[PDB]
């Protein structure tokens, strides 16, 4: 009748905690590739029979955009670089001299494998499993991991390779879809396949070519995917024409597509993928040109900008053989003018991206917290005295 | 040992209860790295459990709650931490509801715990 | 605000700081709300301002904190209110030609 | 940490006191893969007999003996169980052979220390 | 789970004032090789850990000490174990120094506790 306060313990309340992950991969260790040779020191085995418990009523806030797993995501590929494709000449500005690192230029095979983050003992990881959560906010279906899913760590800009799929629909991520200085990181519910081939035994080069390669685009996956994106758009921004066109200046690695494979850094012009009006849901920037294939040309380069905060590097001249790339297209890291000015039109571009982004479209789906069993509340009891 | 894992989303009143019917059926009787690495990360994991569990049925102690899961006490609600009713906080809420609603008093309540207590244990003394 | 007047075709170097010293994002807007210059990562981007080839920034400072926006070639038409975003909080100069 | 394996074939009687005579001297200080497999089986068995124990001591409270091993009631014998004296059944057989006499009223029982220590704390209770 | 290793070297009163400190701390929340043979080691290390304490809380029921880490007695000193007074022994001493000072009279007074411990309980029965 005095509420008193009463103490229970095994309470599974839990709290958002920051302990760090480990990771497991199924590493093979004999072929002497990048990510098998790191892995077999860095990785433990993944987990063959993990368990997964799926809570009932219960509703947790992910916040994808705070989400620490993607730090540690970012520290540990970044080790793999480091400890893998050395550049011929690496320089880092120091404030403000330049700072020169030499490196033997062995070249190496480089193919990612997944890798899976797991919880340390005592930890758990929620996973959302709402299908139309878009992030920022509650999701209605929450169940328990020590690990994640193998995520596979692909470096690249514009467009995003070898993700995950949507469930069902494509999915805008913004964290704001009004702020112009953020991404909007759309992923797609279908891979569409771009193939890049370098056009083997062709050797011509330039006088006081080699680096070339060819991205080939089914027309008809874009078509879809960009009227299925422009729709989506077009919930967000209901009295306006949707404009797409290519970057308005910026470092090689934005404006172009990029991407690697091998040691072959690649570097391919994406406005034939991106010069489209849909308005009525219908453009015709494609004119039935029954091509069926969008191509772009890419170039091979030997000096890039770092990725990896800021410097150049440089990386020795391409293998004489034939390149090939296979990949999906599982999302675009499209961003949106300002839009003050414009009447009727919101323009989009696909320039932009940088690895925290790329993560932060896989890692939403999980958070890591920890239960605190000791928890109070007032009940009719009384302790005798 | 956190077999309450599965009752998140209930209410608090129903977790009560749901633990009371399982203790009556319970008590009542009613390739290698892949083995071995996780072996010892599943026995890590196990022990671990064990000893918080042993540590805080300790703690506890200095509430005067030593060895138990629950614990009444001789300190009253102050209702300035909440002015809802019992009714309606064990059978409108979830534990973890329950907590946020309030967690922002808990370095108040567990200070009141630890004094109380200490007082009871003065005074019995006194009077031996 | 912080004002600064230059002349014809002078460079002005506008600032924006921070007191954390990680290179985080930032980007500067004109009065307009229009993207003129930003960081995504280690890449220098532009938005599509009449600054796009006038605009550079020191990218060797960017892990000092210091996030400038250095316009080369000013045209009259650029006077403005030009808005640094950085990391949360918000910082204003306006530039006079 | 079932070391009264070895009790077997003792009588109740002598069961209990062999444990008391412990307890008095505990108390006063008076070819890989066959050790890894095993390493771990060994240990899975060991963490396991601890869980089950902490498991059963918290499972006891429902019947107000939580944290022990043994605990005395307020319910009396019924004699429809069973109606041998103390001494024959203490004396002359053996926990199996007392447990296999009397093993169709366990449910019974163990309902009756259910209910009783339900009034008694809610006796407790409404006189506080 | 002996956390108090690094207590060695304090006084016995400091040592208790330091577990008080740290238990409200707490409660308010304020190459293969050489992978998997240490790591079967350091779990057998920590599982017998936690048995031996489990024994001992129970062992320490002879004396009704059960499932406590500090229990009081009915037991006096009798003075000739050791006439120093409660201040010169808990603040001048470390715990180790304390137990060589009695070394020679611990199976007296575990004898003691024993017996009264055993008089308690015959009372208790004999009034109910
Ligand atoms: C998305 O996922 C897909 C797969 O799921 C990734 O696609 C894979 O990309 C790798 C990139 O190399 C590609 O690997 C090649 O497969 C060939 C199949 O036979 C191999 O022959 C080839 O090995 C040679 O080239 C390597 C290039 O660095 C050398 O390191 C290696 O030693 C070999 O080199 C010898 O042969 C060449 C021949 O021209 C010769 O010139 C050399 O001197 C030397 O003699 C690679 O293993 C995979 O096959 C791709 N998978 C598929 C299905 O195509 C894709 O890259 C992911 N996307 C992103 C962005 O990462
Ligand atoms: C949350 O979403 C998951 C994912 O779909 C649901 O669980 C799965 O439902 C499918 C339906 O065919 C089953 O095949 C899977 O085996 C289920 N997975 C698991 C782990 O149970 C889940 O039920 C949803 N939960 C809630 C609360 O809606
Ligand atoms: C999401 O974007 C909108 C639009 O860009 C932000 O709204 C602006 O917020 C500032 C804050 O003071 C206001 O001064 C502006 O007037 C708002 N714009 C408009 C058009 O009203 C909104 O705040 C952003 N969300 C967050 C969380 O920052
Ligand atoms: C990408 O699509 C283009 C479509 O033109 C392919 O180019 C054609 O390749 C065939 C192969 O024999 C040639 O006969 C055609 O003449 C080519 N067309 C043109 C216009 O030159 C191109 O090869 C495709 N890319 C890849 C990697 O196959
Ligand atoms: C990229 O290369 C792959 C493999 O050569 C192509 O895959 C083939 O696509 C056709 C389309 O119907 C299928 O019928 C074949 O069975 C596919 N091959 C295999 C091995 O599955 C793929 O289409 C190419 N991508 C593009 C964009 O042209
Ligand atoms: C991508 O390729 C297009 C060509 O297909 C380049 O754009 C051309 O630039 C010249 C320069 O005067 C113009 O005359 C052409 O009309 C342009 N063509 C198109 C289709 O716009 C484009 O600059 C290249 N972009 C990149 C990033 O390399
Ligand atoms: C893509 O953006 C560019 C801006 O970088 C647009 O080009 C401008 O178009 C207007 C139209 O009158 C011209 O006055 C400007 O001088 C153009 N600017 C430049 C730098 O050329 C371009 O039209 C946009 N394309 C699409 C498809 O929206
Ligand atoms: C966007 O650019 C692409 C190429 O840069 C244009 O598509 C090609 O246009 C030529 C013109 O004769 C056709 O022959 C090709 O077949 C087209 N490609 C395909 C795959 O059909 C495209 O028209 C431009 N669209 C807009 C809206 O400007
Ligand atoms: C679109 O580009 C793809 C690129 O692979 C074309 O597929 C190739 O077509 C040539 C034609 O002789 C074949 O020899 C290749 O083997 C095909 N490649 C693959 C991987 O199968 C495709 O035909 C192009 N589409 C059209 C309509 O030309
Ligand atoms: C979906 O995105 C919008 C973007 O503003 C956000 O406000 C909303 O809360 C998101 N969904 C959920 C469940 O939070
Ligand atoms: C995309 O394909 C559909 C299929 O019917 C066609 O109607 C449409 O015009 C195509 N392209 C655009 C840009 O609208
Ligand atoms: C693209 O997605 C399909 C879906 O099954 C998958 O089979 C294919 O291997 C994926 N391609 C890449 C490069 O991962």
């Amino acid at each position: 009748a005095k509420k008193w306060v009463t103490v229970y313990y095994g309470v599974p309340v839990w709290k958002e905690a920051t302990t760090t992950l480990f990771c497991a991969s199924d590493a093979k260790a004999y072929d002497t590739e990048v990510h098998n040779v790191w892995a077999t020191h860095a990785c433990v085995p993944t987990d063959p029979n993990p368990q997964e418990i799926v809570l009932g009523n219960v509703t947790e806030n992910f916040n994808m955009w705070k989400n620490n797993m993607v730090e540690q995501m970012h520290e540990d590929i970044i080790s793999l670089w480091d400890q893998s494709l050395k550049p011929c000449v690496k320089l880092t500005p120091l404030c403000c001299n330049t700072s020169v690192i030499t490196q033997a230029c062995p070249k190496v095979s480089f193919e990612p494998i997944p890798i899976h983050y797991c919880a340390p003992a005592g930890f758990a990881i929620l996973k959302c499993n709402s299908k139309t959560f878009n992030g920022s906010g509650p999701c209605t279906n929450v169940s328990t991991v020590q690990c994640t899913h193998g995520i596979r760590p692909v470096v690249s800009t514009q467009l995003l390779l070898n993700g995950s799929l949507a469930e069902e629909e494509i999915v805008i991520r913004s964290e704001n879809i009004t702020d112009n200085a953020k991404t909007i990181i759309v992923q797609l519910n279908e891979a569409v396949e771009i193939n890049c081939t370098r056009p083997n035994n062709n050797t011509r080069k330039s006088i006081h070519n080699i680096r070339q390669a060819h991205c080939n685009i089914s027309k008809a996956r874009w078509n879809e995917t960009l009227g299925q994106i422009v729709a989506k758009l077009e919930e967000q921004f209901p009295n306006k024409t949707i404009i797409f066109n290519h970057s308005s200046g910026g470092d090689p690695e934005i404006v172009t597509h990029s991407f690697n494979c091998g040691g072959e850094f690649f570097y391919c012009n994406t406005t034939p993928l991106f010069n489209s009006t849909w308005n009525n849901t219908r453009t015709d920037d494609y004119p039935t040109g029954g091509e069926q294939n969008i191509t772009l040309q890419c170039r091979i380069k030997q000096i890039i900008n770092m990725w990896q905060g800021v410097g150049k590097a440089m990386y020795a001249p391409p293998i004489r053989g034939q390149i090939r790339c296979s990949s999906n297209i599982t999302g675009l890291l499209l961003t949106r003018d300002g839009g003050r000015d414009q009447n009727g039109t919101e323009t989009f571009r696909p320039g932009g991206g940088n690895m925290r982004d790329n993560w932060r479209s896989e890692l939403y789906k999980y958070k890591v917290v920890k239960i605190e069993p000791l928890g109070i509340a007032p009940t009719a009891c009384k302790r005798r005295v | 040992i956190l077999g309450f894992l599965g009752a998140a989303g209930s209410t608090m009143g129903a977790a009560s209860m749901a633990l009371t019917v399982q203790a009556r059926l319970l008590l009542s009787g009613i390739h290698m790295l892949q083995l071995t690495v996780w072996g010892i990360k599943q026995l890590q994991a196990r022990v671990l459990a064990v000893e918080r569990y042993l540590r805080d049925q300790q703690l506890l102690g200095i509430w005067g709650c030593s060895g138990k899961i629950i614990c009444c006490t001789n300190v009253p609600w102050n209702d300035s931490w909440s002015n809802k009713t019992i009714n309606e906080i064990w059978d409108n809420m979830t534990w973890m509801q329950w907590e946020k609603e309030i967690d922002n008093y808990t370095q108040h309540i567990y200070t009141l715990l630890e004094v109380s207590q200490i007082q009871q244990e003065k005074n019995e003394q006194e009077l031996l | 605000k912080k004002v600064v007047l230059g002349k014809k075709g002078d460079t002005v170097e506008l600032t924006c700081t921070a007191s954390q010293k990680k290179s985080i994002q930032f980007h500067w807007k004109n009065s307009n709300q229009i993207k003129i210059l930003g960081n995504q990562g280690s890449f220098l981007t532009k938005g599509p301002s009449k600054l796009n080839d006038r605009a550079d920034s020191r990218r060797s400072l960017w892990d000092q904190g210091n996030f400038p926006l250095i316009i080369k070639n000013l045209k009259i038409e650029d006077s403005d209110t030009y808005i640094c975003e950085v990391e949360d909080q918000k910082e204003e100069v306006q530039l006079l030609v």
